[PDB]
RNA sequence: CCGGCGCGCG
């Protein structure tokens, strides 16, 4: 990445192959040469013996069928009979290796996952100061090592230092020091100050120092707080080595770099344990730094942080796959052993800890998620997230109020823009275009390097740690500038010790030159970002993601020229693998021959993702044309010629229009709609599975007893509705029944549309009966519609609150209605400028047949950049198509346009264009909800949750507020009883609504108030209401 | 104390009070600083 | 399993005058470039469309001009891009271009000249 | 509707004064700047200006 | 028809 954008999956791709080379090979050893008790039979792998053969399914297999894309592991081993003094090496089976696509994600049951980055605190040495209750301050020193263990060092207020482990476990630095068998005499001398730690020394503790095993004791005494005197013993140290020391000890490779720095130390590299000078080195800081030597370390800084890629989340579950495998061993030696049997070396090992471990973390692991495939840019981005939670990282409430915040050390490796919204905002981060993980944890960007005469600088582009970030002067501004002086002189601003300067071209070392250098790809596909607020940026970048692919795309007028960089990088179109030349194309394959090797490129034709959104893919080449391997051979869905096309370039005004555009309401018009401009591919999926009960398995028969066969219509003679037939709300989908009452598969609400696939599949078992699973996918065309939501790339969205006719629409001075009327007021409120000038451009590049690929912050150039670019292309589309109203001398980018309801014009000229709009799936059809009555919940009898549930709305309490504010009794009263879960009187309602006849009150207590009582009752509380009379004074108890 | 430190940095440190030849506003910096900030 | 990027193979003065002297069966394109020279991008594209274009019927090699320098003055390249179409038949003589030319003219250059 | 406010990139009026506050504030920061480099003042001085 | 985890919308 020196000369060029990288790969935006380079990351992913480097990960898993860095695991493969040295993941594999490093997890393979630590496995302990296994021997029994009697250690008459020795099992051992032979880990240079270790390999990995092919998948046997093909990828595409094991998406279809629902397995997982693994590849096999052949490690040998030999088992050692000490009683026949005999060796056997057979190649003997561990288990499945994941394997990752070109794309970078897995496939597990069927499913494509995606492990995501993740950054936690770096090991070392971290230097803090918390004040007191009094404001004393109270400086602190912690150990971090390569599993988190922190050990904590602590000056009181009587200067005493204690190796803080828990909240209440406090151990004092000498009992620790000793512990570990310094002696009492070089602990002084090795410090400055001998006299602070001797003042310290009552006369219990120097009797414990003065002996190595007395320290021992005296500090699990205290580590442990549990009374009485302990014994030493091997197994007490070993006990106290897992728990402290393999916990707290352990720096590793990282953690000694960063504690030989920060306490400048000259210790050597491959030292990875926690040294004891390092304790006695740190406390020689912290009781200095105490007087004004050094400054404090700051935790929200990159330095001190480390990013955890696929290579170390899949060799750490390599990890706990063999140490579950040798507990399978020792059970099974141990077994076999009592039946004085010699078993193979294959019987020994089974394949389960490595495929169920693997199977199970991409299953349950949060890093571990399932790829969002919507449009070609969500596959990309998902992968390149970093996030501050899952284990070992803070949660949301845990997270700091100074986390979540932009650091200097940031610029260039995280974006500033692109994070999550809600709880886990500032939490959930994303890498920068150009960003790079380096060898270290740490992330890397490029800078170019300006340096002397005398030195050769084969290459000037280095990437640069965080670590070493702050101690460059890094500038962003260019070199057109000269005064009667020299070039050297002049000013620019620059980046120096995370703040900002503004210094002389001769004393700048660094310079950010590429475009997209600080932003992610969601924020790289905004036109003219500079001219948007910030806060604008972050919704835009949220929105492209949720763009559906239209039926028909088309490429943007105006762009980035980063679509052509997305759309290569998501795998939607088809890339050669080999050149030659093109022989046969058409819609199900691609054929394409070279240097004696003719291949077979199958293309997706209407496929779903896991957002029931289409998949399809058209050639883009012709029969007799030449490639180069490398070069595009179709395109995909949101993909023409090569670039990522989430939208359409629609005729577009920006003018209030009778309301319509109240808000954020959008107004079209037909032609949108009979055009199918914004019209979409919808696939949904509905399974049903076959169980085995114990009144017998279901059976799936078109047979069903008290159904009409006006359902059962589009089914086949095996009981599954037939390929290519128009279901209905309602209609039968798979006719199955329980022994038998009916359990057969149903079409929901709204999911008319027209079946596409069937996948009638057994899963081969070891049971007499096998799981026989039915997947029918039903497409549905959406036009857009009243309620759906459109948005443009500059945090412009809305909802389409009317549709038009076209002779209704407002018209250009060449007779042409718009397309879209947008309200004028939404600009300045939400401060996008940025969209005024994708509109006017765009209209200029229609007409005169051009696209523009234009960088951000053009305005480097010259002032006013972005403005002498459009108002120039406005003008000579003006002139060349002689058409003076698409640049207006008076007020350019604007025109007067003519009322269609009447032919006069609006008084004002309005700002028209063709920018780019997309289709959001945020629509109606899955989010209009009805319920008058039906299922409730088992225990608290109230209407379910959820659309798909047929359930009901929640009136919550700041809902009752409301209607207590109003004084509305009895409005309150039917949301409380017989509406949610009176359960005699809901019967009653329904009962008197059909006859209407008057609903009395309910009067008595809802199953909420009787589910309260008896779990009172298990707690021995009785809870009893009682009705006195005003009457006679009669105490009643009511039924409760 | 301020004698002997002085004395020590001169033997040891090759401190000497050399004078600094100082533009008017240098000179009005230091005069004027000593007094307070407005 | 990994096919290579790059068809154009880049030989050395001494290889080159091995090709020249051996027996020939195809037209042999000689391409003389330099990393630092902003046209040879375009001229190294087009050389490597035209080896995909003839894929036995031609032998397109590229000889660096910071490697070969005195060699490429001795066989007269006044700039750079500088091609050489060298006939397999001995008798002919060979054909030096100029400039970006197309890739058409290279590829009537080499039907109807080699 | 009738009268169709709208908003244009000439529209966003810059008061016609900008480029002249602008001008005599970098010239005042250019100044501060050479002599803080001559240490006439010193760095608090500079950052408050 | 039960709870956790992850991702989203207003």
């Amino acid at each position: 990445g020196t000369s060029t954008i990288p790969g935006f999956n380079q990351i992913q791709f480097e990960g898993f192959y860095r695991f493969i080379d040295q993941g594999l090979i490093e997890e393979l050893s630590k496995f302990p040469k296994i021997e029994d008790i009697d250690h008459e039979i020795e099992f051992q792998l032979f880990v240079e013996t270790y390999q990995l053969v092919e998948p046997l399914i093909k990828e595409r297999d094991a998406v279809y069928e629902s397995l997982t894309y693994s590849s096999e592991l052949y490690v040998s081993a030999g088992l050692i009979w000490k009683t026949n003094r005999n060796m056997q090496e057979q190649r003997i089976f561990i288990g499945n290796i994941p394997l990752m696509n070109s794309l970078g994600t897995f496939i597990v049951n069927g499913i494509y996952r995606v492990v995501i980055n993740q950054i936690l605190q770096s090991p070392g040495i971290y230097y803090q100061s918390e004040l007191d209750h009094n404001g004393i301050s109270v400086y602190t020193g912690t150990i971090i090592s390569d599993w988190g263990g922190r050990l904590e060092l602590e000056i009181d207020k009587k200067a005493r230092i204690w190796a803080r482990v828990s909240r209440k476990q406090k151990i004092s630095i000498l009992v620790l020091s000793s512990a570990m068998g310094s002696n009492l005499r070089e602990i002084l001398e090795n410090v400055c100050y001998p006299e602070i730690f001797l003042s310290f020394l009552t006369d219990k503790e120097k009797k414990k120092i003065g002996s190595k095993e007395n320290a021992i004791l005296e500090f699990y005494q205290q580590f442990s707080c549990v009374g009485g005197d302990p014994i030493f013993s091997e197994s007490l140290c070993k006990e106290l080595q897992k728990k402290f020391f393999h916990q707290r000890c352990e720096l590793g490779r990282i953690g000694r770099r960063n504690i030989n720095w920060r306490l400048n130390l000259n210790i050597p590299q491959n030292n990875i344990f926690l040294l004891p000078r390092d304790i006695l080195a740190a406390a020689d800081h912290l009781i200095g730094m105490k007087f004004g030597m050094g400054t404090l370390d700051d935790m929200n800084h990159l330095k001190n942080k480390r990013i955890r890629s696929v290579a170390d989340l899949l060799q750490d579950q390599l990890g706990l796959a063999l140490a579950r495998l040798e507990n399978v061993v020792k059970g099974t030696i141990g077994g076999a052993i009592r039946h004085k049997l010699i078993p193979t070396p294959q019987n020994l090992v089974t394949s389960t800890p490595l495929t169920t471990t693997y199977e199970s973390f991409f299953g349950l692991h949060p890093l571990s998620q399932v790829l969002d495939r919507t449009n070609p840019l969500t596959q990309i981005v998902h992968g390149r997230k970093l996030s501050y939670l899952g284990p070992g990282g803070l949660t949301g409430r845990t997270a700091n109020f100074r986390i979540r915040d932009i650091h200097p050390s940031h610029y260039g490796r995280i974006c500033p823009i692109d994070t999550s919204e809600g709880i886990n905002v500032g939490l959930i981060g994303s890498l920068s275009i150009h960003a790079r993980i380096g060898d270290w944890g740490s992330l890397e960007s490029p800078f170019y390097e300006l340096v002397e005469k005398s030195k050769k600088a084969q290459i000037r582009m280095l990437f640069l740690s965080p670590s070493q970030d702050e101690y460059y002067m890094i500038a962003a501004g260019n070199s057109l500038a000269l005064n009667r002086g020299i070039q050297e002189e002049q000013v620019v601003p620059a980046r120096y010790r995370q703040e900002f300067l503004t210094i002389a071209w001769e004393e700048v070392h660094l310079r950010s030159i590429f475009p997209f250098q600080y932003f992610s790809i969601g924020a790289s596909l905004i036109p003219f970002i500079e001219h948007n607020d910030a806060n604008r940026a972050l919704m835009s970048s949220n929105m492209q993601r949720q763009a559906v692919p239209l039926s028909r795309s088309e490429k943007c007028i105006v762009g980035t020229g980063l679509e052509r960089q997305v759309a290569l990088d998501s795998g939607v179109p088809a890339i050669a693998e080999h050149e030659g030349k093109i022989l046969y194309t058409d819609t199900e394959k691609i054929i394409l021959s070279g240097n004696e090797n003719t291949l077979s490129i199958p293309l997706i034709m209407y496929q779903r993702s896991n957002k029931n959104t289409c998949m399809h893919q058209k050639p883009q080449v012709r029969r007799g044309k030449c490639i180069k391997k490398g070069q595009i051979l179709a395109d995909g869905a949101a993909t023409v010629g090569g670039e990522l096309a989430l939208g359409k370039n629609v005729l577009v005004a920006y003018m209030p229009w009778e309301g319509y555009n109240f808000e954020d309401a959008v107004l079209i018009s037909e032609c949108l709609v009979y055009g199918d401009i914004y019209t979409s591919f919808h696939i949904r999926k509905y399974e049903i599975q076959t169980h085995v009960t114990t009144q017998g398995p279901e059976r799936i028969t078109k047979e069903i007893p008290h159904l009409e066969g006006r359902l059962l219509r589009n089914l086949d003679k095996n009981g599954i509705v037939m390929l290519g037939s128009w279901v209905e709300t309602g209609d039968i989908l798979v006719g199955k029944l329980t022994p038998s009452k009916e359990t057969c598969l149903k079409l929901p609400i709204g999911g008319r549309g027209r079946v596409i696939d069937v996948r009638w599949v057994q899963k081969k078992g070891g049971s007499s009966y096998n799981p026989e699973i039915i997947r029918v996918y039903i497409s549905q065309k959406r036009e857009i519609k009243v309620g759906d939501k459109v948005a443009g790339r500059h945090g412009n969205k809305g909802i389409i609150s009317k549709i038009l006719p076209r002779q209704d629409m407002p018209y250009l001075q060449d007779g042409r209605p718009v397309d879209m009327v947008f309200n004028p007021l939404g600009v300045p409120s939400r401060m996008n400028v940025g969209q005024i000038f994708e509109c006017s451009l765009g209209l200029a590049g229609s007409l005169l047949d051009r696209h523009y690929r234009i960088a951000p912050f053009d305005e480097r150039y010259e002032q006013e950049a972005s403005r002498k670019l459009v108002f120039s292309e406005l003008y000579e589309a003006s002139k060349q198509t002689a058409n003076p109203w698409v640049f207006e001398p008076e007020y350019p980018g604007k025109s007067r346009i003519f009322d269609g309801r009447t032919g006069d014009p609006f008084e004002q000229p309005v700002i028209i264009g063709k920018p780019y709009i997309l289709k959001l799936i945020h629509q109606v059809d899955d989010k209009i909800h009805g319920r008058s009555s039906g299922h409730y919940a088992l225990v608290t009898q109230q209407p379910l949750r959820g659309r798909s549930k047929q359930g009901g709305q929640r009136v919550g309490e700041m809902e009752v507020w409301a209607l207590e504010g109003f004084g509305v009794a009895h409005i309150l009263q039917e949301m409380l009883t017989y509406k949610s879960d009176h359960i005699r009187a809901r019967q009653e309602v329904l009962g008197t609504t059909i006859i209407g006849g008057t609903i009395p009150k309910p009067e008595d207590a809802p199953e909420s108030f009787r589910l309260l009582v008896r779990e009172l009752r298990s707690l021995a509380l009785e809870l009893n209401h009682f009705l006195v009379s005003e009457k006679n004074f009669q105490i009643n108890r009511k039924e409760v | 104390t301020e004698d002997e430190a002085r004395r020590r940095n001169w033997i040891e440190r090759g401190w000497a009070p050399w004078e600094e030849i100082l533009t008017p506003e240098a000179d009005f910096a230091r005069k004027s600083l000593n007094e307070g900030e407005e | 399993f990994v096919r290579e990027d790059y068809l154009v193979r880049k030989l050395s003065a001494q290889e080159l005058q091995d090709l020249v002297k051996g027996e020939r069966k195809v037209p042999l394109i000689v391409d003389f470039y330099a990393t630092w020279c902003g046209p040879c991008i375009l001229m190294a594209q087009e050389l490597e469309m035209l080896a995909v274009e003839y894929e036995s019927n031609a032998m397109i090699v590229k000889v660096d001009t910071d490697d070969e320098y005195e060699f490429a003055r001795d066989m007269q390249v006044r700039g750079l891009p500088t091609l050489f179409f060298i006939s397999p038949d001995p008798s002919k003589d060979a054909i030096r271009t100029e400039g970006l030319i197309p890739l058409q003219m290279m590829r009537d250059i080499i039907d109807n000249d080699m | 509707t009738a009268t169709s406010i709208s908003l244009g990139i000439d529209d966003l009026l810059t008061i016609p004064s900008k480029g002249w506050l602008v001008q005599d504030a970098e010239q005042q920061s250019l100044i501060l700047e050479k002599h803080h480099h001559y240490g006439n003042v010193h760095a608090v001085e500079k950052l408050r200006q």
